[PDB]
DNA sequence: CCGGTGCCGAGGCCGCTCAATTGGTCGTAGACAGCTCTAGCACCGCTTAAACGCACGTACGCGCTGTCCCCCGCGTTTTAACCGCCAAGGGGATTACTCCCTAGTCTCCAGGCACGTGTCAGATATATACATCCTGTGCATGTACTCGGGATATTGAT
């Protein structure tokens, strides 16, 4: 999954960002790794529906 | 005369810009000085590894980001978009820290 | 006095990663409290681990062990 | 009105008994456990511990739900509060 | 009648639990939702309690099994063994 | 014409009169104290044997310590969408009543599986000689960060 994410990012080297994306996007891996934080991995992009403009 | 942006669009611009990158926000030197002074307040004449302080920084940033995400949920629950401290207190209490 | 080293734009940036549009002006002074308290626990452990090994330098593994005892696990620092 | 409810509120916060009838809880537990494996037998203390833990969980959940409802300048609790409490505590999303 | 036993958790029981929690008013949509929540909890304990019964090659679920199952979920229970 | 004055209407005081609340007494019954072995059994006393824990030097890097430069923070301005307050319509959760019904008690019955012991055998600790897989070191090069300039959006004001 990390390699798939890195390919989607159009780069051939896996960095912590790809691992973070792979963990968070997959439900089971996120459930397993719920209480762990990936160093310099950030957070998924998310905007609440009510916060969008008109 | 100069082109002015609406109040709120720059907010989402900054949201999108920061939610993609993964750099450290807090300036390194103030954080190091803060942790050094706290440590001396506990135990004087201490030495810190740079990796240790950067790991403290990353843990603190992750904690703050999660706290602010919960605060955002609390604020939206109250039919609002501005975050006030009562939202933070509610989140902190339900998580089970403060109370 | 160094808690003021956590400037206001830094708090704004941290909030912006979380996904919030508007920030009250009195949030910072309370938020600096949370940073003040959450950081006062890991160090409690971090120095204490250091004080068990007869050594007086806080290595990068003591903070990992503290955060593990508290329930927040981090990767990439020899965990 | 609005004071007979507070009578209950004060009464139940002192007494310490099981607020769910035992037989329906036993039937529920047996039916839930049927899927994992057929033809099981249950220790009575196991059922009692299950019911005690579930009641404690529900009481804590409703405490947090009431805090959520008070936050939004209301007195009535709605599922919009339970979902928020579960989300921010960490059992969902 | 062929009725699911989740509805055996009667509405007055849920009201009693809520009143023990300290709530004045109860909307009408809580009653179906809470049962669902009560399902999920029992889906995360009995599942564990059966597994221990598997590992001991036993056929009767004991109180120690459920106490250990609750212990690993950060919900330790006192006074029922262990 | 206006004004004194009686009659009536309303506001203020005080007090029971009565209906709902809560600590005190009676009483009986299953369950906390408390021997009684027992029982065998962990705990203690009394020995040695081996090793890990501890301290002394001593080599050797990784934290503190001093100097230039801009990038981010500070501070100001205006203004506008949001917060907070107020008010009214109405739905629905509340409260109370009668009626139904399955929880709760306990009694009786009985066969399934917890639970312990006894037997024995093969899976696993352990020691020694063999050897090769992983690890520190060294080094070529290329994927990726950075700078610069031209596409395509992407918002705001007429």
């Amino acid at each position: 999954l990390a390699g798939n994410a890195a390919r989607d990012n159009k780069k051939t080297r896996i960095i912590p960002r790809h691992l973070q994306l792979a963990i968070r996007n997959d439900e089971e891996l996120n459930k397993l790794l719920g209480r762990v934080t990936i160093a310099q991995g950030g957070v998924l992009p998310n905007i609440q529906a009510v916060l969008l403009p008109k | 005369k100069p082109h002015r942006y609406r109040p709120g669009t720059v907010a989402l611009r900054e949201i999108r810009r920061y939610q993609k990158s993964t750099e450290l926000l807090i300036r390194k030197l103030p954080f190091q000085r803060l942790v050094r002074e706290i440590a001396q307040d506990f135990k004087t004449d201490l030495r810190f590894q740079s990796s240790a302080v950067m790991a403290l920084q990353e843990a603190c940033e992750a904690y703050l980001v999660g706290l602010f995400e919960d605060t955002n949920l609390c604020a939206i629950h109250a039919k609002r978009v501005t975050i006030m401290p009562k939202d933070i207190q509610l989140a902190r209490r339900i998580r089970g820290e403060r109370a | 006095d160094n808690i003021q080293g956590i400037t206001k734009p830094a708090i704004r940036r941290l909030a912006r990663r979380g996904g919030v549009k508007r920030i009250s002006g009195l949030i910072y002074e309370e938020t600096r409290g949370v940073l003040k308290v959450f950081l006062e626990n890991v160090i409690r452990d971090a120095v204490t681990y250091t004080e068990h090994a007869k050594r007086k330098t806080v290595t990068a593994m003591d903070v990992v062990y503290a955060l593990k005892r508290q329930g927040r696990t981090l990767y990439g620092f020899g965990g």
